[PDB]
RNA sequence: GUACGUGAAAUUGCUGAAAGGGAAGCAUUGGAAAUCAGGUCAGCAUCAGUUUUCGGGGGCGGAAAAAGAAUAAGGGAAGGUGGCUGUUUAUAGCCCUUGUUGUAAUACGUCCACUGGGGACUGAGGACUGCGGCUUGCCAAGGAUGCUGACAUAAUGGU
RNA sequence: CUGCCGAAGUUUCCGGAUAGCAGAAACUCAGAUCAGUUUUAUGAGUAUGUAAAAUGAGAGUUUCUAGUGGGCCAUUUUUGGUAAGCAGAACUGGCGAUGCGGGAUGAACCGAACGUGAGGUUAAGGUGCCGGAAUGUACGCUCAUCAGACGAAAAGGUGUUAGUUCAUCUAGACAGCAGGACGGUGGCCAUGGAAGUCGGAAUCCGCUAAGGAGUGUGUAACAACUCACCUGCCGAAUGAACUAGCCCUGAAAAUGGAUGGCGCUUAAGCGUACUACCCAUACCUCACCGUCUGGGUUAGCUUUGAGAAGCUCAGACGAGUAGGCAGGCGUGGAGGUUUGUGACGAAGCCUUGGGCGUGAGCCUGGGUCGAACAGCCUCUAGU
RNA sequence: GCCAAGCGCGACGUUGCUUCGGCUCUUCCUAUCAUACCGAAGCAGAAUUCGGUAAGCGUUGGACCCACUAAUAGGGAACGUGAGCUGGGACCGUCGUGAGACGGUUAGUCCUACUGAUGAAG
RNA sequence: AUGUAUAAAAAUAGAGGUAGGCUACUCUCCUGUAUCGUAGAAGAUGGGCGAUGGUUGAUGAAACGGAAGUGUUUUAUUGACUUGUCCAUGAAAUUCCAUGAAUCCAUUGCAUACGACUUUA
């Protein structure tokens, strides 16, 4: 029971199922592509710990479109190594600061299949965060919520 | 549970206006994504401050000054009904003032059963002389001889043995 | 808490509901449960309230054989057995196997006169109810209704407060030489640092 | 049991005509 | 044994076993009884994976918490104390401001590549490669081993 | 029997073609193009159309060949309306091909989309008992002799609770007691008569602290009583009009019956806040099955694992109607083969014997039985 | 139309003349004719009228009547009880002006409640 | 089943006492997380010391319990045990969890479709 909008929205932000997660780069395209699917996902700014343990525990690369864990840093080495990322430090850097290969250094992570959050939701999941809610964005309570889902 | 937040916003400088004027408003909310967007619909409702044009500038919690001493608060809302048009006065007894906020939402949702959103939070202050009470119930609490026994006392280890005492 | 293998349970002064509530979880959970004084049951709500809601229950009849219809028991250990059972899944054969450990009486019969009697706080009216609120006793609700051993109840009772009363006379003066001999030891106050 | 002369929960064809009846109160007052 | 090779099912009688309070059949999980195959089943420890539940310690942040306490100024009064309804700390005290004790504590938020326990489920793979750590070797480092028991005249797995 | 792919649900032209959706075959294309998406810019009227950054995905065509051409439900805009219904479009949704959790029960409501499992955690809804889970925490409201748990409407109630406004109040608040409540004047007409109070017009007045051309009872008419207004005793708050919540009323008959039931009344009702807890086929980790996709595999290396139709590594995925594609099980007969089985028991049959396969099915023990039958490779069909 | 508390409407008021149809039967509803009890009215008494509680109990016999009667009340069982019961064609063709008739096919679809009777058995 | 251990009554905007003369006292409540009971090869064998009690088994009883009294006492014995306080032996390799009438046949008719019912024998 999704819109058509929201529905191709959320594919090109690659939330192909429920409890995904993903980074993003925060522009005006960005902002309002998440204003429409805003009652379908929740959205926040990630700190250090939330960037580095997703990478670390959920991290998986598109390698070969393949989702090989982020085991190793030859795996980073050898599919982002052309941009002098070399290591999950790197990787974690680049994430975090929003380097100049934000980009292709994004979309090598798989998206993030994290679990239910232990602890559950709020009581009404489906209403905005704002009025008691979920959905919508959250500010930095989305790492509240990620250590949830690890 | 509701915090204080003093926040303070102005639209984003432009060529018009260089030096935009600066609005602060104290209200209540549960967390500071809460206040802030209360903050927005205040300021539009009122100045006609676009969200996108206005940009917030300073939030800060605000805490009791005086928590352990005891106070009374009078609070101006303007609640919304069926016919969504009412003001009210209310006088509420405690340390706090950010619990008479919430015993004020309380009571609204329970006597008139007014939701967060409909309430609207116009003024709190605090009724620092004992004359300025204006409710009964708030001047019987500030008699000096204010004693009475406890109401409302009521009191797993299912199957008692003995009756309960249920007095002194 | 704790269990016991059977459970006697003064009903003077509880609620029906409340009381019967805790009762039928009692009884799934494998217990056998005796409830005396089923008369003395309290109800929140004004008797003629009360009267009415029983006067609609009666109203309940077929018209081929009332004989099939819903029998309607007057006594106030019915009515209590009444509202046990619908907290029950009585049509499974666990349900059923639940039914018979309750035995719910009027007064204190023999067997269980001599037996101690254990309340239920969850379900006593003075913890219940706020004072002023209206409330009717099934025992008057059932004498009302049909049920016709009211005065023999109270007079059995009578009785049994009576001698109730000589054997705690009996015991308190007991209790009263034994609580004097205790002191007579010196141990109870050489060793009283653990609290004994 | 209830004391009411009319049983307090309708059914669903008639819950379901309610949320029709308050259908009607909207065309009343939008467009009627 | 000509009602004649083999002799299915429907159906019927008999014996045995069991069930049965206004349907029955069925599915799931086990129990009991009967009967089959005939290594099985346990406890702990040290690890790996997933996970849940209690603690301890320490950074940082905000009004560099607010208070508060103790202790110096001044101000005000009360729901007015001692005193004498009215007043201004006395034979109770309270409120406001400032100083101080201060870099106070604490709560809350956040972080620790800080740490100590309890519980559960799982053990895929099958010489050696690899990435690492401690130092040829050793290791919690590309997926469980070790130490024992008991029990087979039964437990397990069935039907 | 199993597996894989999987619609359309209807335009556009005359029941047919075209196209759309789904596959196959054969091509070219990765310094490329796409998109049920959003920005930026241009103009034009918060929207519009046109062009040019973000994000995602390898993106393109040609042939040719299936099936489909309905409906139902709902939102919004709008067109009219009519006692009131509704009627007409458009719009994209949901069902339709689809199980599962919840809503007591359900084609359309809330969640959620499906290989076989173990564990963990949740959605929606819930935590008195039936029923897994707090007879939790905190603050209120409500008492119904037809409570509540889910149009009949305009209102009515000496029902309760908060408020909003306006009034008086030690010059004594209301309330109650003690009184006054007068004089012209029985003001003027009217009639058995009405002297304030049958009635019709006036509605003046002096005195006061205040007394009307009278508030009602009363009277044949007075008189008498009464209050409008004042005075004293008494000693502080009191009154009027509104708003809002909940409660009763604001009709409906014809065996007994429904918040699902029991029951529930400082709720187990209504409103809010805060924690904890319960479990879906959903989410996470793991194992296994299958399918798809990508990588590797011959001087066939003493790792021996080349039925290359084999072996191996990795990741993703799993509903499915019409339709499409693939691989298997079984039966009669034929050619070949198994140095095949068999009176020391073939075939068949029976059996609470065992074992294998996801399955179609296969193998086997025991019994009965008495003359033939099977595996493998191919052929064939009255399968 | 006049007002018109109020929110251009505007309530109460005010002006304006003007096939169906019925026998039996079973129950049930009260929106009650009688019976029982109350309230009001110039209700003296008597007989009433009107209004409440109330469905316990009744609500006939004959042809608009009729007489009896305490009274001859109103309804339900959506096709009241027709499975208790009875009474009061279509297509095609042919001839056809404004008009109507003279046909060929045709086409119907145990079980249990109740009433009593036995009855094994803790 | 694993101690199958516990009997006032009433009130909850009050009770219960003690000590007093329905009235003057003070104390207690504020649940049972209490009280009773609890050492022993499932509980062995003896010896002291100190109670002079406790727990019972078997008899003999008399009083009490009728609401479903099936149990309460008081005991007169007898047989045991006693941990009240101390001692001395024994324990194990089970060497790490598993535990006299009625009926039929007859008779009656107070009854009857058939059974049943009432009789008689």
């Amino acid at each position: 029971n999704i819109p058509p909008k929201a529905r191709k929205i959320m594919q090109l932000l690659r939330l192909l199922q429920i409890n995904n997660g993903i980074f993003v780069k925060f522009n005006k395209a960005i902002k309002e592509m998440l204003q429409v699917v805003e009652p379908y996902v929740t959205y926040g700014i990630p700190n250090h710990k939330t960037v580095r343990e997703l990478i670390y525990k959920r991290g998986f690369g598109k390698v070969n479109k393949q989702r090989i864990p982020l085991s190793d840093n030859a795996i980073i080495e050898a599919a982002l190594g052309k941009y002098s990322i070399l290591s999950v430090e790197d990787l974690i850097h680049e994430i975090y600061t929003v380097g100049p290969n934000f980009k292709q250094a994004a979309n090598f992570l798989w998206p993030f299949k994290l679990s239910s959050p232990l602890g559950g939701w709020r009581e009404r999941k489906f209403k905005h965060f704002i009025e008691g809610g979920d959905a919508g964005k959250r500010d930095e309570h989305i790492n509240g919520l990620v250590q949830k889902m690890l | 549970a509701l915090k204080e937040y003093q926040v303070v916003g102005r639209k984003v400088p432009t060529e018009h206006e260089p030096v935009p004027k600066l609005f602060r408003m104290r209200l209540f909310a549960p967390n500071e994504s809460v206040a802030k967007s209360r903050y927005w619909y205040f300021l539009k409702m009122i100045n006609k401050v676009k969200k996108a044009t206005g940009e917030i500038v300073a939030i800060n919690e605000i805490s009791e000054p005086k928590p352990l001493k005891a106070k009374v608060f009078g609070i101006w809302i303007r609640y919304d009904s069926r016919s969504g048009t009412h003001n009210m006065y209310k006088e509420f007894r405690d340390t706090t003032r950010v619990g008479a906020v919430e015993a004020m939402y309380a009571d609204m949702a329970a006597r008139h059963r007014a939701r967060f959103r409909s309430i609207r939070i116009l003024k709190v202050v605090e009724v620092e002389k004992k004359e300025d009470v204006r409710r009964n119930y708030v001047k019987q609490l500030l008699n000096p001889h204010l004693k009475f026994p406890l109401p409302h006392r009521r009191t797993k280890k299912v199957f008692a043995p003995h009756r309960p005492s249920t007095f002194y | 808490s704790e269990f016991q293998k059977v459970v006697v349970i003064d009903a003077k002064g509880h609620l029906l509901g409340r009381l019967a509530s805790v009762v039928a979880k009692q009884l799934l959970g494998g217990q056998k449960v005796v409830v005396v004084r089923c008369e003395e049951l309290n109800i929140s709500g004004h008797f003629f309230r009360n009267k009415l809601k029983y006067l609609a229950y009666l109203r309940k009849a077929c018209r081929y054989n009332p004989s099939r219809g819903a029998f309607h028991f007057r006594a106030p250990s019915r009515i209590f057995q009444k509202a046990v059972r619908g907290m029950l899944p009585h049509k499974t054969a666990r349900g059923q196997a639940a039914l018979e450990h309750l035995q719910a009486v009027e007064g204190i019969p023999p067997p269980f006169d001599k037996q101690k009697r254990v309340v239920v706080p969850a379900a006593l009216r003075v913890l219940r109810l706020k004072p002023g609120r209206k409330y009717c006793t099934v025992g008057r609700l059932s004498s009302e209704v049909g049920w016709k051993y009211n005065d023999i109840v109270a007079k059995l009772e009578e009785r049994r407060k009576v001698k109730s009363a000589a054997f705690y006379q009996a015991k308190l003066a007991k209790q009263k030489k034994i609580a004097s001999a205790k002191e007579a030891s010196p141990v109870n106050q050489k060793l009283s640092q653990f609290g004994y | 049991v209830s004391l009411k002369k009319k049983s307090k929960r309708r059914t669903t064809r008639l819950r379901s005509r309610i949320e029709k009846k308050a259908a009607e109160s909207k065309r009343k007052q939008k467009r009627a």
